[PDB]
């Protein structure tokens, strides 16, 4: 029979979990695997030492670190398993799979063997009765209590955008492109070697990404802010040492706009989301252009969405509205729109039964799902 | 003391501590357009026969 | 079965010992070996030579002594049994050799082969059941009960500092200096011949080495005192005499920061630390700042710690609360912690299968060194 | 001038030098410091402080041992200085420091700075008619007569991969490890202790070098040979003494596979490499197959060659032919290389007025070599 919605996130950098009925997810984590880095010789401490969660939040030149779903795309499968397991912890879950209503979120276009493998996983490993896995773009729209919307994300490594009319799409209209954070701090640390700045082992570029999330900015001119000469203000580091910055911190976040330079040819949020308005109707463009949605926690910047208009500006049609700011939280906004989304009464269309499934493989997967 | 007094090795002043001197965003606010708030509740009692 | 283990705590040249689970190693002197300088003919004296116990104390003119554990290395493994032998005397033990287990330390990074003989020794020609030796820092773990941090320990010539957190070893990180204060005894003798003296004989050398850790501390400040004049303090001789000293007794242990004064391209005791300390984690580094005992009456200086908290404003960066810690136990801490870990569950997993080891050859545990 | 442009095989580990078209670097010596260990007193000693040439690793035990070079990249210039001038000696050149253009050679992936703090020491204290410092790896394929292929360095500073398609490079593409043969000669001593034998100085040090590229040598099979029976054979010290060798002289030479085992995240020189040729194009790996260039001195070893040919036959892709070169002069070639390009009228955008640098500084090369 039904019970309690469990609301749960894949998420790509920090993974978000809750129940139904909340309004703020109360396990959010990071998407990785700490493994005993060190020689682990003593007994007397906390062993196992394959140690996820705060101990990992904590110790961290002592585990290494292991993230398997890159790209959204889950590579070491039996870390997931165990990650999931981690969710399931009496300091987490303190309940059974067996026994609640649980949803999760899709990642645009992957492969089925990944989420058949996972259904699989809670349906024979774990026996999940009602279980359901979708789009956040819907649940962002109805945080902004809309129907009518273009939903652009920047996850840990993805970018996508996605032109919406009330729930009803052109699959064929829709862009993206697996690029976020992770990379820039890539990119963040190729500048470091080029200027001789020794950082690389898993904590280390783990304290890294926590330099770029705090220490870096979005300088909207290009060559105004490139072709100058710099500072190279200096920050703090756990231990304490303040190192200098310069053009960097706004250079690597800059860098989404040329893929070139990280040789690569993609197209850029600005060309991938005016592309995908390219891919629709003609007087209907204008509405989804004042419609339109961002997501993703990479988001978060200054001197973001300024820089952002000015390219739409630059690429600009004959004089449309846009509208996106800051709401409360983007990544939680998609976890609350699983909670309203958990919140529905005629939801149980949103699975088959787990004897049904049996009977079902792939098949209603990908039936039901589209 | 009891073992103490059997240590031939002892000699105090100096603690057994080291302590010397102590001494103890805009993605939010972002004026260029417009955005959604919160209102879980009533988003739900706008959207609720909104079934198929 | 019931066989109360012996927590024997070697050294460099001092040697303790006790049984399990006491609180006081019961028999504590050091390496001296001796036999007599002179010629006996006339009968009431004793025969045998080999006489080393209270007796060498009790007749300290009389014979020839010699410390063939080079820097915590047996040489004259002969006289080594020989001096356990003394230690197997009934009023020195009355125990035997399958009668009880033993405890011992690892002073570490020497060749595995000294323990090889020596094992052979216990196990073959005495036949001890089972004979645990290990590294002396977790010995002071045990006594301070954290197990987290770093340990430098000196002997009388060997100076080892351990960086280990949560009882977790990081090998590389470990530092070491091996002299001590032998050579500062020696080097009192350099000044006593600077004074015009000499004591050349083995006996005469004790005299001094207990003038050493007598009439010694460590001034703060190398020049600002270095430069001034005291009274020349004087020696009661056992000879019924006293000398004069001069500002000698402190400025001989600055060696332990100079190796110019002996010549050699070593380091230095902070040092030896920082580099240990450069040898980690960037985190652990300041939270180490504060879990650092160092044990051994090497230690045991007026000014030592002060001199020491001197060097480390000098050398650590900025900001950490770190004055020094220092117990009056540092000699004996390491039998104690011994004391601790053998009334433990040692043998439910670590110990001699003694006849399973010698059937599959010393290298098996030699495998299992660490 | 219509004469010979200094050409420099700025060596990590040992740097020599030259002039253009000549196929002899006339002076080679390694990256150290010679100054002394004592203090002569006697009236009619040999005076200097500072020396270089052979009397200088004539009396080790006399000069104090101080090498400038870290990681490739010296930070002593002071030294850096002293060692041109000796570079300018009688026994040298007899000449000026505005005669010829100055070729000098570097690595990828360094700051800027140490580019900038180069010519600024190359302007200010030399007025260096045109001055220009590129990668040997292009003086490489001129020795091999190639326009395409990878080239891996293992000199004493950095050893790294470049992968070279007609010299239109990939930046995204190089790799680069920063380990030398110090560490091993390091990892040698610690051997050494292992095996029990006292060695600390940096006189003993040179001797490990003799060690290392005569006693030592490379194992093929990986764990086949670490589980052979060693013999321990000895090796008559130059001074008159002899000393066994054992397993190590295959193992040391292994963490440069392993480099884990130090604690150094990398994966193997061999995987390294592999991973560049996965930074680029799918069917030009192919060519990259058969263009597998050698390049460094640490890479002269008895077994080195098949041994890594085992390596990339692990890594090997689906039945591809492969081809390996292995040239002689693995690092004459480069000065050799260089002194080809020193013999080029088309030289013309490295020939840099000093003018120039005045009105610019390094950006002006920087330009160049970007
Ligand atoms: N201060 C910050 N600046 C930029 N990005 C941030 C900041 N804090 C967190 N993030 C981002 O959060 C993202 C994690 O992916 P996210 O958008 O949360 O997708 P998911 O919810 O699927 O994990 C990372 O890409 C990282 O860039
Ligand atoms: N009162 C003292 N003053 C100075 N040094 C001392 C004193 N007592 C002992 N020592 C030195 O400290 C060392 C104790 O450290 P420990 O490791 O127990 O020594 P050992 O290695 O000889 O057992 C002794 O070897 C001795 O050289
Ligand atoms: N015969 C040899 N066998 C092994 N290694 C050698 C030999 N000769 C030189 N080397 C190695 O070469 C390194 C010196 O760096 P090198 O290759 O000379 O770079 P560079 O020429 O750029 O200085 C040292 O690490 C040394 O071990």
């Amino acid at each position: 029979i039904a019970n309690q919605p469990v609301v749960i996130d894949n998420g790509s950098g920090v993974i978000k979990a809750g129940f139904a009925g909340d309004q703020i997810p109360k396990y959010c984590f990071p998407n990785y695997v700490g493994r005993p880095k060190h020689v682990r010789v003593m007994a007397g401490a906390l062993e196992g030492d394959i140690f996820i969660g705060p101990k990992a939040e904590e110790h961290r030149g002592l585990l290494s670190i292991r993230y398997p779903m890159e790209h959204g795309i889950v590579k070491d499968w039996n870390d997931m398993e165990r990650i999931w397991q981690y969710v399931y912890s009496k300091d987490q879950l303190q309940t059974f799979s067996e026994e609640h209503p649980v949803l999760l979120t899709e990642a645009p276009l992957n492969p089925r063997k990944n989420r058949e493998r996972a259904a699989e996983v809670f349906f024979e490993t774990f026996n999940v009765p009602a279980l359901f896995i979708s789009m956040q773009a819907v649940l962002s729209l109805y945080a902004t209590g809309r129907t009518t919307g273009v939903v652009l994300d920047s996850g840990d490594g993805v970018t996508h955008a996605v032109p919406i009319y009330e729930g009803f799409a052109m699959p064929h209209s829709i862009m993206r492109i697996d690029i976020a954070g992770r990379d820039v701090s890539r990119f963040l640390r190729l500048y470091l070697r080029k200027e001789g700045y020794d950082f690389h082992s898993s904590s280390e570029f783990e304290i890294v990404k926590a330099i770029k999330e705090r220490a870096c900015y979005l300088s909207i001119n290009p060559q105004k802010d490139e072709t100058l000469e710099t500072e190279k203000a200096q920050y703090y580091l756990p231990d304490g040492s303040t190192i200098e910055i310069g053009p960097s911190r706004f250079r690597a976040p800059e860098l989404l706009f040329r893929p070139d330079l990280i040789g690569e040819e993609s197209e850029g949020i600005h060309e991938v989301l005016v592309f995908a308005i390219q891919k629709s109707d003609m007087d209907l463009r204008r509405t989804l252009f004042s419609n339109i949605v961002l997501s993703g926690g990479s988001t978060l910047f200054k001197g973001f969405g300024d820089r952002l208009l000015s390219e739409v500006k630059k690429l600009a049609p004959k004089d449309v509205k846009i509208r996106i700011s800051a709401p409360q939280e983007r990544l939680y906004s998609t976890w609350i729109g699983g909670s309203i989304l958990a919140s529905l009464d005629t939801f149980k269309k949103m699975w088959v039964s787990k004897k049904e499934y049996e009977e079902d493989g792939a098949r209603s997967i990908h039936r039901k799902t589209f | 003391d009891p073992k103490y007094a059997d240590l031939p090795g002892i000699a105090r002043n100096e603690p057994d501590v080291y302590e010397t001197s102590d001494l103890p965003q805009e993605e939010l606010t972002s004026t260029s357009v417009e955005h959604i708030i919160v209102n879980p509740n009533a988003a739900y009692d706008k959207f609720k026969d909104k079934r198929v």
